[PDB]
């Protein structure tokens, strides 16, 4: 009757909330990884070229290692 | 009850009354079967409602496991 | 059914066997009320179980809403 | 009952599962923003220097504008 | 090749447009279905006290989370 | 500049990706709800013999248009 139905409806809402939160987390992690992979690759490029003491690359290196 | 025992007392020794008394017992046997049958239906109905409630709950708990 | 009517027929006309036959009716009636008794209390139990389960679910919903 | 308690336990778990996922989302979005900030500054530096045709800067540009399918406008 | 780039940019725009069209249509179908489920839910809630086993099955479908 | 053409091409690809993601999710949500209506239809069809006026109202919802 009413109480069993209300319990089932509550459980469904909690489950849907959980799954929406997991979807949001997964998407945020993917976006983060997308940007992180770029910076890591740019870091590797700078490391290939560390010897040539290029002032433009030095600016880029300073950005890579700057902190919030 | 108290009436049935008096009929069994009455029937112990001997024509109009003895046949009239057995017809009471013929009615009462079928009448007792009818009343039992009616009650058994009340039991079954109530057990069916109890089972429906448990089955609802059982299934909810199973679904809950997967969430 | 077949047990009963046959005894009701023996008692139609006249006899130490008739005392033995009426006792068979007395005991049967006994086993009738006692079987009905067992049934009445099955009903009371099914009613109890049903009520408590509704109470438990209603109460759990209240508790869930306070949590 | 045990059965009613099991309902309450799972409801707590489902709410906790949600909260943990939201924590993950918020943290990942903060890191994403931190990273994106660096990538934008780097893009601007590359853009300033496009006229030089520095192969190392042009490689960085390709990394910047790549998607999961790889480089846009290959080679 | 500049021509190849123009062609590709046009294809990517058209592909995006087709997908947005798909999304909009699916969203409309989803709303239409969800609306029916809500109406069905209302009907079920009216008959809560009837303890109907068929409506109980329908309610289990409504609140199911298994896809 | 080629940098600007690459930047635009990236944005078109990512927008295409976003739109497809959105269509995929919309289709999933739609199928979820449709699957429920179909399960309810099967329940109704199984119980057609009962002539239940409640079930008939539900069936009228299932087969309604627009
Ligand atoms: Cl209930
Ligand atoms: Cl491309």
């Amino acid at each position: 009757g009413a109480s069993m139905d209300a319990i089932k409806k509550k459980m469904q809402m909690l489950k849907l909330d959980k799954e929406n939160a997991l979807d949001r987390a997964e998407q945020a992690e993917a976006d983060k990884d997308f940007y992180f992979g770029k910076l890591r690759n740019i870091e590797l490029i700078c490391q290939e070229n560390e010897g040539e003491n290029d002032p433009v690359l030095q600016r880029i290196v300073d950005i890579l290692y700057a902190t919030d | 009850p108290e009436e049935h025992e008096d009929i069994l007392n009455k029937l112990l020794d001997p024509q109009s009354e003895r046949t009239e008394a057995l017809q009471q017992l013929r009615v009462n046997y079928g009448s007792f079967v009818s009343e039992y049958n009616d009650l058994e239906e009340k039991v079954a109905h109530a057990k069916e409602e109890n089972l429906n409630m448990h089955q609802m709950l059982d299934q909810t708990l199973l679904e809950l496991n997967n969430m």
